């Protein structure tokens, strides 16, 4: 129950949102990003995502560790701190072999994105 | 309005 983009925005308007950004960008894919748990893994500010229909899931899940991992230290710089982080499409682990088009076709929610979740437990 | 891309 913890707070999402759906709390945030309306439900007709992220139908709209991901509509004309799916009719503007048709190779690229709507993906929101939600914390799953309460740990020391961070809140991210920007969790927004238009990623390549054709980028492959484990490539994805290289770069959502990363960002998660990293904050602004100032112009030019970012501080990373290591932490392991499980990620979670529709609560089930996504498939490293599998296309982000894939996932999209597959776990899509009706609202037009693909939510995705991290916590610092495999489980849920 | 703000969106990542990310790249290879
Ligand atoms: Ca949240
Ligand atoms: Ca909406
Ligand atoms: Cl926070």
């Amino acid at each position: 129950g913890m707070p999402s983009l759906k709390d945030e925005v309306s439900f007709e308007n992220r139908v709209a949102e991901t509509h004309k950004i799916r009719s503007k960008y048709p190779n690229r894919i709507p993906v929101v990003i939600e914390r799953a748990n309460r740990s020391n893994l961070p809140i991210i500010e920007k969790k927004k995502f238009l990623v390549p229909m054709n980028m492959l899931v484990g490539e994805f899940k290289f770069i959502l560790h990363q960002h998660i991992n990293q904050s602004a230290y100032g112009s030019n710089m970012k501080l990373f701190r290591e932490r392991t982080i499980y990620l979670f499409v529709n609560n089930i682990v996504p498939k490293t072999g599998l296309l982000m088009q894939d996932l999209y076709e597959m776990y899509k929610d009706e609202d037009g994105y693909l939510y995705m979740e991290y916590s610092s437990e495999s489980s849920l | 309005n703000d969106w990542l891309l990310p790249s290879y």
